[PDB]
This record gives C-alpha cells, structure tokens and sequence, in this order.
RNA sequence: AAUUGAAGAGUUUGAUCAUGGCUCAGAUUGAACGCUGGCGGCAGGCCUAACACAUGCAAGUCGAACGGUAACAGGAAGAAGCUUGCUUCUUUGCUGACGAGUGGCGGACGGGUGAGUAAUGUCUGGGAAACUGCCUGAUGGAGGGGGAUAACUACUGGAAACGGUAGCUAAUACCGCAUAACGUCGCAAGACCAAAGAGGGGGACCUUCGGGCCUCUUGCCAUCGGAUGUGCCCAGAUGGGAUUAGCUAGUAGGUGGGGUAACGGCUCACCUAGGCGACGAUCCCUAGCUGGUCUGAGAGGAUGACCAGCCACACUGGAACUGAGACACGGUCCAGACUCCUACGGGAGGCAGCAGUGGGGAAUAUUGCACAAUGGGCGCAAGCCUGAUGCAGCCAUGCCGCGUGUAUGAAGAAGGCCUUCGGGUUGUAAAGUACUUUCAGCGGGGAGGAAGGGAGUAAAGUUAAUACCUUUGCUCAUUGACGUUACCCGCAGAAGAAGCACCGGCUAACUCCGUGCCAGCAGCCGCGGUAAUACGGAGGGUGCAAGCGUUAAUCGGAAUUACUGGGCGUAAAGCGCACGCAGGCGGUUUGUUAAGUCAGAUGUGAAAUCCCCGGGCUCAACCUGGGAACUGCAUCUGAUACUGGCAA
C-alpha cells in the first residue's frame, strides 16, 4: 500500500518540494534538488504533453500519499459531484483525516499523521478512527486520545507545526491538543502550484 | 419405491378400482337412456331418465364426476326426450 | 361505447364468415419513415352478404371456431 | 394461501427482515403480493427500527390473510410507539 | 435536487493531399496461464459430457380419527424362591407413550438443469366461456342403519425381492335410507342430490355403573361471496438464410351429435371449396424468454454468468391412475439401452437435489455444523422433519480497506555502475541515534442476532357451572451452529510481512559489457551481417502494487454499414438502353371525416438494479428509507395547421 522508500527522490523527480521531511533540513543541504534521479539525471531536460499531465498527476499523488486505485476513486467522486471537478478532486483529497492530522499540526508529515492514525491515537468525535482514508465532514472535532497522551512525537510536531500557513478552515486550539472542521477548504486556501486542470484532462485521455 | 410411498401407491390403485366400478355403473345408467331414445320409445326414455338422474346427481356430490358434467348429461338428454315427444 | 375496429372485407365466399383487413399506418422503429401493415382477421357474420371493397365495424368476441374471434356491428356504405 | 410473513435481505450476521403480503407455497424470498413494511433486528439508537403501515395490513387480515409468529409480535408489540 | 456530454496516434510516398485497410492508447469478465504472495470485509466459484455414477443424507407428520399391544417407562392383582415386606417372575392397555397396520394431510411446495422450443414459449396491453386444497364473510343442516377389510391368528412358497390359502375385528374408511333451497335439470307445473365425529370440564335427574345428561373448544355437510392460484382467447413485438416460392384434406367454413371445469375441428357424420403466402407462407440452420449486465456522449452494438419473474425437462420413448391441483425429479405401468445381485429358479437400478467419484477440459471448491434465526409440511399444542435456509471449510476469482514502521542522520561511509579518471550516481538510501505497536502472535474481558415457547398467579370474556377454555397483565427457570464471535483491554518486541512489467516511436523512463542477419526480439512501423538506447546480462530509471504481466472475448476509438451520421467523372461503386405491374411519392380551391399527427386525464409499466437526497456497519466495498426514472402500452376526452380518406 504505501510507499515506504527514498522521500527525496519523489521531490527531485517532481522539480519541487513535496513536504516529506520535517522542515528544519532537508530542503538545500542533503537533497541536491532541481537535478532529477539518477545516472542521467542531469542529462535530461524534455518533456511532452503526456509527459506533463503525468507528472502533475503524480506530484498530486505522492503530495498525499495515494496510489493509483484510490486517485482513481477519488475522481470518479468528484466528477459525480455538481460542481467544478478539480475542485471537488482537491476537496476530498484535503479531507482525508491522517491530512487533516497533518494540517492540525499533530504530526510532522503525512507519514507521521497516518502512523498515529494507523497505531490509534486520534479521535474524531469523542471516538477512535482507525482508518487513515476516513473522510472528515464540516463540524467535526478531531483530537488526540485522551491515554497515551502527551507523547514525545506530537510534542516535537506541535513547535514545528506552530507556523507554516496556518490554515483558515479548521481550528486549533494548541492546548487540550484538539481542532475543529468547520468548513471545506476552498480552491484559494489550497497553494495554486497544482494544475488541476491536467489531471481531469488525463483521466479523459 | 424408497420413501414410504408405496401406502399411496396401494392407495391410489384400490381407490381406482373403485373409481372405475362407480363409473362404469354410471356410463350404463347414461347409455341405456340413449338406446331409448334411438329406439323411440317415449315412455321407455323417460323411465330410464328418471332413475338414472339421481345416479349422476349424487355421484357428482361424492366428488367423481363434478357438477358441470353431471348437468350435461342431464340437459343433453332432456332435449333429446322432449324434440322425441 | 365499446372498443372495436375498422377495416375492409375484400372476403370470398364463406358461410357465415369474412376476412378482415385491418390497415393501420405505424412508424418505423428505426428510420422513423412512416409505413402502413396489414392485419387479416377472420369475422363471423349470420346473413352474410358483405361484397369485397366494403367497410365494416368489427367486435372482438369470444372464441367462435379456431381462427375467429370477432364478429360484425355495422356496416358503413358498400362497395357498389 | 395469502400470509403475512418476513423476507430476510440484509447481509451476512447482518438480517434485514421485510414484512410482505406472499402466496405461502411461494419461496421465502420469491413473489409477493406486496410490501407492507420493513424489519431492522439491529434497531441501534435510530429513530427508526421498525415501521409497517396498519392500514394494508387490516386489509389483508380482514380479507382473509394469516400472521407469522415473528410479524404478529412486531404488530402487537408496535401497537402505536407502545 | 435525480442529463456535467464527444481527444487521438503509428503505418503506402523522394516529398504532398486524399481515399482506404491494418495496428495501438480505454473500459469490462463466472476467465485461464506465468512470476510473486501478509491480513481483513462483501460477493463469487463445471462456461466443456442433458457423459456415467460407489457411499451418506435431501418428505414426513398426526394416539385430540380408529383397531392394538410388537419396544418398554409406570402402576395394580395373583402365583411364588422371599430382603421377610419388601423383591422377583408370568398375565393384565388403567396409564405417559408407541414399532407395524387402516385413515387424514402433505409428497404438484422448496431444490436442480437450459437438452427441446423461432413462437404452441416470453414481454406489453386487453378479453370471456371456467375451475380453485388450505385461509376467510354470510345464511342453513349435522337423523337413523348396513356390509366388508387391513392389522391380528392357523398353514404354505421363497436365496432374496416378494408372497399365496383359510378365519376374526374398529373408525372422521365404505354404502343405502330420512331430510331438499337461494342448489342442478326444465317456459312452467315438476323431478333430484349431503353430512363425522372427536377432545376438556362438571351441578341437577337417570345408568346393562363400561356412562347418559349440561356447558366449552375443535371438527363434518350444502349454497352464495371474498382473496389466492391455475386454465383459455385476442393485437403488437420478440434471430439468420430466397443459392428455400409456393404450402395446406380435418385443411378453411357451416349444420347436428359427442366430449372438457370452460369456448374451440377438441372429436365424429354430413354439406361447401375453401384457408395461408412477397407486409416473406413452407422449408433449412441456430437459440430458453424477460427485468436486467457490459460498452457507448447519445443513438446504437454485444450479452442473458449471480439475483428476481415466466417457460420447458427429470436415463430414452409412450400412457394413464390417484388427486382440487401432475399426465408427477427421490410415484405407477409398458417398451428400449446400459449396469448390478443371484442358491441360475429369479430380481433391482436412475445425483440436470446437497456433499463426493471417474471421465472431458485451460478451467471451477467440503463425502462439514445446526435447525439458534427466517420460511415451509403435519399437529390443538408440546413437538418432529427440512443438504430450503443460517453458518463454517477451500480458491488473490472479483471490489473495497489496512499493514509490510516513523523522525533524525554527511564520513555524501563501504561495495556496484559510469567516468573525459576532476568526479557523478546508487544516496538520507544504508549504518548509527530517538520514538510508536495498527495488523500478525500470547494472555484476559465481553454486545447483538432472542422474538418466542414453558411453569405459576391476577383481571376480563363465555356458561347451569368459583368449572375447563380463550384473551390481556404480572412473577419464575430458561432457549446460540456460528463461537477460541464482533468489539475492548494488557505484555513484549521493527521484531513476522514486496513483488511484477517496462525503458527505439506510438508511450512515462539510458548507459556499459557480451554477441555479430548467428543467437534472438517483435501489438504496428520494424531491430540484429563487430561502436545494437530495439537481442542477452549488469547499473540506473518509469509504471503499478498483494498484486503484476500474457492469452481469450465484447464495445469504443471505427463517421470503417454513416437513422442520428458516408459515398458512386478519374480512388469501390449509374444496370447497355427502354416500356412498364406491384410498391414509393405527388399541382391548386372549398367542405367534411379525425386515420396519421398534437394536447389533457385515467390505468398500467413487479420487486431488485441505474441516478438524487439521507441513514447503519470504526471508513470504503456492502446494507438500507424516500423520491425520480421506469423514455413504453391501452382507454377516454379535445385540437384540425400539415399528411391520409370521401365529395365538389
Ligand atoms: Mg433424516
Ligand atoms: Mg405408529
Ligand atoms: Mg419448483
Ligand atoms: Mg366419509
Ligand atoms: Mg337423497
Ligand atoms: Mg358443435
Ligand atoms: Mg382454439
Ligand atoms: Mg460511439
Ligand atoms: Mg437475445
Ligand atoms: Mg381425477
Ligand atoms: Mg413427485
Ligand atoms: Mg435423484
Ligand atoms: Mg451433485
Ligand atoms: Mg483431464
Ligand atoms: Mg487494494
Ligand atoms: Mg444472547
Ligand atoms: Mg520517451
Ligand atoms: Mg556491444
Ligand atoms: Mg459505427
Ligand atoms: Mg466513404
Ligand atoms: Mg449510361
Ligand atoms: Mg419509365
Ligand atoms: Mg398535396
Ligand atoms: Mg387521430
Ligand atoms: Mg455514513
Ligand atoms: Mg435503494
Ligand atoms: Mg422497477
Ligand atoms: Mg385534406
């Protein structure tokens, strides 16, 4: 299921930082970034449209963790839903619960929030979700377990997490350790890097 | 043969016998009814109607020969005897 | 009023019987171009004297001999 | 013979009766006349866990249908909320 | 809310534009094969031989219908060796029950299969000339008799299967008679047809003291209904072939008789010569049909595996009995093929029911547990039966979910590969350090599926009856195959968990070495004849992931059968020309009809499935409430512009 091997090697292939460390280091030092993977690594620079759509797909994918099955699934909900359909895709990508842990802050990386997730140390609505893929819904509190708590991974997530974007559509109170999903993040609160738009195209291909 | 099914087997074969003794009486009660008619005789057709309709009346209740069937042969051969007479 | 059916005779000689034709005008299934079926149907008719090109009214009935279960009503005009 | 009895189309350890109008030489989950309502043996904390129109049912027993064990004690024991 | 819907590329030429074929990128499956393989949920699992089958099970149940004691669980009497009053042993049906037998109901349901069937079936929409076990409403009866038989005894034939002779006995078995209307036959007067008892309890008056008698429950008979099921008829639709054009004598129609529950050439006697067919008869090949499933923007194309409705069949051919209902899967008889037993005289058999075997095949599972739940058969009930059903076992066959750790980490370690021999890559990758224990494993706790049924009490109901019985409350013991259940808790420890394809273009991803048109690759173009990004190996990279790839099949792309939506001067394609039947189409003015056409209403279009909004399994798959849709068909009521009919 997950991917479990090089992290920098996903962020060089990509052109771009994919947040997959901590954040201290990581990002100029031991990463030789902008010089792609490999013996030929430098030796190439070309690209075609295929080529593109792929590769925004795929830094899509590995931005959060999913494998193709799942990416899949998850378009083919969101071309269901009314609306605009990379904005639906982005939507429920966003409210997955191991990412909204990670956004919360409650762990250092995607890898972390769904370790906890995984090992049973968050709960969503006064009870324990196993599940990492778990869809949160608007007014929704998600927490840490009340056992176990105050644990050495989380209290060196928090200080870290403490300011990076600060995001607008869930709240954190950095206290009891406990937030809150009030609304759905909108296109805006979401980078703009992400052509969307590719990916549709792709899976119309 | 391999279930107890042999007791409606043996059922079924005296409940026939039976069956066929009943409706041969009933078919000569009818058929003789017919040779008067074909021989003419008025008052001879009559008699063998007579007799003959409680036959059938109550062999249709017994449940051998059915209602419909049992008022056929009665209409049948009351139209037969009054265009005779 | 009762359901029945219109179409013509065009019948030959029978006792007490006639061919019917009823013509209805259908749409093709597929093409969608207008087209026209025949249905022949056998009637039943006591002091039959119907000619070939006549229009009649006809009644499904119950089961009068096999292949005839209809049975005439009115006649509108003759043939000549 | 009309009767009154369950069909169950749930999942597996997971029963979910309904409360049909059916012939009884039929199957259990063959055709029936109709449906009358429908059966949850895990009621949970919903607001629904059992409901069945009266008004059908009246109907068909006054008409001359019979009542399972099961479908007799759903009735007697809805009554109304009681 | 339930219409957010449409991509192209390679390949003919020195090059170009067309035309035109082939190939690829997608989706899907009851799949199979190769490599690999941790866990769980839901579903699926002989597609070929309707080939043949060892063994086990899959239809029994009523003593509250009746004779009865073959088992034996009690009791009594009597005879007795006596434990000395307690035991034992032969009778005894009083008894809780009950093998065998008569009788009633059920075996026509459930389950299996797709051989046959091209419309005698199926779908849609209607109809009239019919029946209908069990279940329910109403109105009325339930009187009195008879003759047998099984069982049971005494003999006898038999290897078995299975019998034969002579006697006795009961019934809700059987058969008269009484009774006859709203029922049947008739215009009417008239004639005619039925019945069974059983069980619980107990005052008064009488008993051959075995019960009458009162009451309650249930059961039986006749008619009219209801509902359910089944039978029949009509119209339209439902594959291919014209290198199949004529086919039909009971054939088409009529009168009369017969027959069926019912109409009907359904069947006979006679009379007429009719009936079907180019709008495709007859003949030949193939095929179960549908709701649906796949694919597609749609229209269409393919398909009918699981679930649900209908049809047909049960070793092959045929027939009928019983029954309400069969022309009957685990019934009967006859014939046939095959197999088996035999004491050679004679007999038995039908897994296309659930397991399972042989065989065929690329290919498809346990000779399992329980009637705990639902549903059926019998029964007043308790209860019995149930390979239906609920579960479990095997398979990565499919869909969904989780894990195979996380953070830090430069000496950019060693080794491998390349290297212009400066170094680059593998690579924060590894080692090291700091943390956690989902899932596996060990040990504890513990929902739900369980409603009912039973025993005992209180109230009401019925009645000569505080009885008995029914209904409604209450109290007491309880009823789980799954099951070492789901789920929760505790210990320890990164410990037990990643592979497959591809890298010349299409198409995402490049270098070295070996080979030298050889070995080999290959979906298409095509590579390889000493410097191969195309063969083999290594390093590196890309894609997917408990899966990956190959093969098989359908749709798409294919506007490449073009109705939506194509063409014929030269790319395929105008008959050598003409006349003409059927058929198709048809100038203009008015009236009428209302067929086509359009509008509204009613009925219908099973459920499931698809879609929208919600709810429950820890999310999802999955399950489930409501709606929409179900584009159709029929009837009725209107419109009259156009097409059609009639008239001028
Ligand atoms: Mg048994
Ligand atoms: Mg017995
Ligand atoms: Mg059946
Ligand atoms: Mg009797
Ligand atoms: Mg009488
Ligand atoms: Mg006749
Ligand atoms: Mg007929
Ligand atoms: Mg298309
Ligand atoms: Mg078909
Ligand atoms: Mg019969
Ligand atoms: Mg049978
Ligand atoms: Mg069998
Ligand atoms: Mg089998
Ligand atoms: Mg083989
Ligand atoms: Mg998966
Ligand atoms: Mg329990
Ligand atoms: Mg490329
Ligand atoms: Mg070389
Ligand atoms: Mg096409
Ligand atoms: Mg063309
Ligand atoms: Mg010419
Ligand atoms: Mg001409
Ligand atoms: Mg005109
Ligand atoms: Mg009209
Ligand atoms: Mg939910
Ligand atoms: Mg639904
Ligand atoms: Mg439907
Ligand atoms: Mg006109």
């Amino acid at each position: 299921a997950r991917y479990l091997g090089p992290k920098l090697k996903l962020s060089r292939r990509e052109g771009t930082d994919l947040f997959l460390k901590s954040g201290v280091r990581a990002i100029d030092t031991k990463c030789k970034i902008e010089q792609a993977p490999g013996q030929h690594g430098a030796r190439k620079p070309r690209l075609s449209d295929y080529g593109v759509q792929l590769r925004e797909k795929q830094k899509v994918r590995r931005i959060y963790g999913v494998l193709e099955r799942q990416f899949r699934n998850y378009y083919k909900e969101a071309a269901r839903l009314k609306g605009n359909t990379g904005e639906n895709l982005l939507a429920l990508l966003e409210g997955r619960l191991d990412n909204v842990v990670y956004r919360m802050g409650f762990g250092a990386t995607r890898a972390e929030a769904r370790q906890l997730v995984s090992h049973k140390a968050i709960m969503v609505n006064g009870r324990v979700v196993n599940i990492a893929s778990y869809q949160v819904s608007p007014n929704d509190v998600v927490s840490i377990r009340e056992k176990a708590k105050k644990q050495s991974r989380v209290k060196a997530a928090l200080e870290l997490a403490e300011q990076r974007e600060k995001p607008t559509w869930l709240e954190v109170d950095a206290g009891k350790m406990e937030g809150t999903f009030k609304r759905k993040p909108e296109r805006s609160d979401l980078s703009a890097d992400i052509n969307e738009h590719l990916i549709v195209e792709l899976y119309s291909k | 043969n391999i279930k107890s099914a042999k007791k409606r087997a043996i059922q079924s074969e005296k409940a026939r016998k039976h069956n066929a003794s009943r409706r041969s009486m009933m078919r000569t009660f009818i058929k003789k009814v017919y040779a008067a008619i074909e021989a003419g005789d008025k008052a001879a057709a009559q008699k063998a109607f007579n007799e003959m309709q409680p036959i059938v009346d109550r062999q249709a209740a017994k449940g051998l020969i059915h209602k419909n069937k049992a008022a056929r042969h009665k209409a049948n051969l009351t139209a037969q005897i009054n265009k005779l007479a | 009023k009762i359901r029945t059916l219109q179409g013509r005779v065009v019948s030959d000689k029978m006792e007490k019987s006639i061919v019917v034709a009823i013509e209805r005008f259908v749409k093709h299934p597929i093409y969608g171009k207008f087209i026209k079926r025949t249905t022949k149907l056998h009637v039943h008719d006591e002091n039959n004297e119907c000619g070939i090109g006549d229009v009649v009214e006809i009644r499904e009935c119950r089961p009068l001999s096999k292949t005839k279960s209809w049975t005439l009503v009115r006649v509108v005009e003759k043939a000549v | 013979m009309v009767t009154i009895r369950l069909a169950r189309h749930g999942a597996k350890k997971r029963p979910f009766y309904q409360v049909v109008v059916a012939d009884s030489r039929n199957a259990r989950n063959g055709r029936f006349i109709e449906r009358v309502g429908f059966f949850n043996p895990i009621a949970s904390e919903k607001e629904e866990g059992t409901r069945l129109d009266l008004d059908r049912i009246a109907h068909w027993v006054g008409q001359g249908a019979t009542i399972s064990d099961r479908v007799a004690a759903l009735i007697k024991e809805v009554n109304k909320a009681a």
